[PDB]
């Protein structure tokens, strides 16, 4: 969010591989 | 860490009232009530191992001790929750980092010295759905993840590093501490697997940047760092003490910046100090 790293972004892309490796 | 001095800055009188955001092992809040056991103080960890300890301890200390679980961007909603209005606190403490409970347990997945499975989070296992180290390196790609080992790592090397790490994750997946240590040593010759301050110092493993960097990530320690401060500033009195003890550059720089109010006549700085930590004290006007 604040410092140069969008964790929301980020964040999401490790949900999406969580949820493949599910 | 730098127990005396803490203390010392917080200044606690009898009556007055104490926000302990990073009550870790309660070494700081330990010593506070020893100074001065009348008074009431909230005790903050994000980490159930730490927040257990304070809830141990609030059996010791019913009348002074509040025991809570939570981030530091959870806090303004846990104290409200509590009952604790902005403008109350005598003094705040920020001890940034980890704790000793989470370096010296393997399983937690912190030291690339013990082996364990690459979890890193301080959560603990609050949030099962919360990412892991391991999460981390296995998911992103080379240029985010070479993004947080320079940013948050400071490491020079991040871009060497990241397609390491994407190389070794291709054959097998990335699950374990020394497994991560021994991937990112695989990017730079044999010898320079060590660094050292000088001739006489212990080694330092070269994927130490690394894993500062992936503890950062997981655990969105700097973004945390900013609002648990602005929770600091809103919750405390006039007058009140904020205390915070920095270890890198990257978390003292956030302090200082927010201090001076240039994070885009509030605070009055009355310590900076260090002992390797920087304490900055700074006073509420
Ligand atoms: C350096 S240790 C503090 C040790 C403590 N002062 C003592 O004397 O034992 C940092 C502690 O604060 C916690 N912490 C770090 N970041 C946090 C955050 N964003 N929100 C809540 N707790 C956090 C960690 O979980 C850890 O237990």
């Amino acid at each position: 969010s604040l410092c140069g790293i969008d964790h929301e972004a980020l964040n999401k892309q490790i949900m999406e591989y969580k949820r493949r490796k599910d | 860490v730098m127990v005396d001095e803490v203390v010392h800055c917080l200044s606690p009188q009898k009556g007055q009232i104490f926000l302990d955001m990073t009550f870790g092992s309660g070494g700081h809040t330990k010593a506070i009530l020893q100074k001065e056991s009348d008074i009431v103080l909230y005790a903050l960890d994000r980490d159930p191992t730490a927040y257990a300890l304070a809830e141990h301890l609030s059996e010791l200390y019913p009348k002074q001790i509040r025991a809570m679980l939570g981030q530091f961007s959870q806090a303004e909603a846990l104290l409200m929750k509590a009952g604790v209005q902005p403008g109350t606190f005598d003094g705040v403490l920020m001890d940034l980092g980890c704790s000793s409970m989470q370096l010296d347990t393997p399983e937690r997945g912190f030291s690339l010295r013990k082996d364990g499975p690459l979890d890193m989070r301080m959560d603990g296992g609050r949030y099962p759905d919360m990412p892991t180290a391991a999460d981390v390196v296995n998911a992103l790609d080379q240029q985010a993840l070479a993004s947080i080992l320079r940013t948050y790592g400071e490491e020079k090397h991040a871009k060497k590093i990241a397609s390491a790490i994407v190389q070794a994750r291709s054959i097998y997946p990335i699950t374990r501490t020394q497994q991560l240590a021994s991937i990112v040593a695989g990017a730079f010759p044999p010898s320079a697997i060590y660094t050292r301050k000088d001739l006489l110092q212990r080694s330092t493993h070269i994927a130490t940047k690394t894993f500062q960097a992936l503890r950062i990530f997981v655990n969105n320690e700097l973004n945390e760092l900013y609002t648990g401060l602005k929770t600091a500033q809103k919750f405390l009195r006039p007058g009140g003490r904020l205390v915070a003890l920095s270890f890198h550059s990257l978390e003292d720089r956030i302090v200082k910046r927010f201090l001076l109010g240039i994070s885009m006549l509030m605070w009055e700085l009355i310590h900076k100090k260090v002992l390797s930590a920087k304490l900055r004290a700074a006073i509420k006007l």
